[PDB]
Formats: structure tokens, C-alpha cells, sequence
């Protein structure tokens, strides 16, 4: 139930850890449901992420990092004027070491398959793919939406077009980058990011 | 005319949200120093 309760990770969570719950309870005195301490997933499956030429990376690279989701669109221009502020803070971070500090993945809100690689061209970190319906998945996680065509549960809006926000490995939100939010400091709150907290499990 | 659907919330509702918890767990342990033998003894039990 971080940081919303009506998600399609939050109701696959419970779903798999009580099964599992169930099991173990007929295999062997435990309380029933589980906490959401034992709460374990895995965030990104086998085949979710990849860099330029398509080829998957496991999600075994990104630990001991920092890494963050990119709720973004190629026509709005809110978020265009947002990319050449976060791609060159991407690069310094990943230049100044003898490793990589963040990660960004991409998720995209484009319209069709012309719109996604036109938008992907430009930019080198990781991304989901827009036809995997993971892209959708994760949206309704963090409420990140635009115009309001999908009902959201009694919430709303947290942000819209553009939002970085860095991400836990149980899927909780670590800290919110206030690009236009309530603080609406946008192109400037990318230096609010810190790494040393907010490392990926 | 269509309706427009409603977005919005409250100040209180979307800064104070439930939060993890701290994961704290660290006693103040200490080592006892051994102490070191009596190797004393009285004028009396020296050369008397």
C-alpha cells in the first residue's frame, strides 16, 4: 500500500505474496495477510528494459544505483524543454566516477509507434516499451497522468507531463523531483536528486 | 456541453501521506577491558 493502494503493481503484490503466504501456512502459526514489510516483487520482469539497439538489460545491473522513472511526452512542451536539462545531468553524473550514479528509465506517452523512436533517438539511458502494457501499469502506480481519461481512485493528479521520480525496490516513491508540482520548480529541481539514500536494492 | 471530470486535493492530502518508517536497529555495544592480575604484595610477605 506504498504510496497508493489502488495500483496494478500494489494489487499484484498482495496477490503473490498471500499465495505464497498460503502455501507455506499448508506446508507447516502465522498471520494472515502478510505485512507490507514482506511485501517482495520484482519491479522489472526479464524482458521489460533495453537501451538503444533493443537488447535487454537485466535488472541485476541496477543495483547500486539510483534509478528513476522519466514520466514523459514528445509533444508536450513541457516536457521538451526538459530534456536537454536532463540529459546533461544524466552525463555528468555517469562521467565523474569509475561508475555509473543514476539511471533513468523512459516511460513514454506517445501516440503511436513513429512518435516513440522519434522521441528515443535523442536520449541514451534505459526506457520500457509503450506496447508493453507495463508503460500503463506504472502510470496508474504513481498517478502520473495528463487529462484525465482514467478514473483515479479518490486521488488525484499527483503530477503531469513531465515528472522524474526516483524509485525504491519494493516500488514505494523515494523522494519527488518538483518539476511542475507544488513547488513547480521546473528545471531546477533535477539538483534536488540525491543517490546516497535512494539506492536501488 | 460535456463534463469536465474532477482533479484536485487538499494541501494535507498529498504532503502528509503515510511514510516507511525508519529501519532502525543498532544497540550501543561495548567491550569490557580484562583486567589484569594482582601482582602486588606487603613489605611484611617480602622479606619476612
Amino acid at each position: 500500500s506504498q504510496p497508493v493502494f489502488a495500483s496494478p503493481l500494489n494489487v499484484e503484490k498482495r496477490r503473490l505474496n498471500e499465495e505464497r503466504a498460503l502455501m507455506q501456512a499448508q506446508k507447516a502459526n502465522i498471520q494472515l495477510p502478510p505485512n507490507y514489510g514482506d511485501m517482495d516483487l520484482i519491479l522489472f520482469p526479464e524482458g521489460s528494459l533495453k537501451n538503444s539497439n533493443n537488447t535487454v538489460i537485466p535488472q541485476s545491473h541496477l543495483k547500486g544505483k539510483s534509478v528513476a522513472l522519466y514520466f514523459a511526452d514528445g509533444a508536450d512542451p513541457k516536457c521538451a524543454s526538459l530534456l536537454p536539462f536532463l540529459l546533461n545531468y544524466y552525463r555528468t553524473m555517469n562521467e565523474g566516477g569509475a561508475n555509473q550514479k543514476i539511471e533513468i528509465i523512459f516511460v513514454s506517452l506517445d501516440r503511436d509507434r513513429e512518435a516513440f523512436e522519434s522521441h528515443r533517438a535523442h536520449m541514451p539511458w534505459l526506457s520500457i516499451d509503450l506496447e508493453n502494457p507495463l508503460t500503463e501499469i506504472l502510470k496508474r502506480h504513481f498517478r502520473v497522468m495528463k487529462e484525465y481519461e482514467v478514473p483515479t481512485y479518490g486521488y488525484g493528479s499527483r503530477t503531469g507531463v513531465p515528472s522524474v521520480i526516483v524509485i525504491g525496490s519494493d516500488g514505494r516513491e523515494a523522494q519527488f523531483l518538483p518539476i511542475c508540482s507544488g513547488l513547480e520548480e521546473g528545471d531546477r529541481a533535477l539538483l534536488r536528486w540525491d543517490w546516497r539514500n535512494t539506492k536501488f536494492a | 456541453p460535456p463534463t469536465l471530470p474532477f482533479h484536485g486535493e487538499s494541501a494535507y492530502r498529498t504532503d502528509y501521506v503515510p511514510k516507511p518508517l525508519p529501519e532502525v536497529a543498532k544497540p550501543v555495544e561495548v567491550k569490557l577491558p580484562p583486567t589484569l592480575p594482582f601482582n602486588a604484595q606487603s613489605c611484611y610477605r617480602s622479606e619476612y
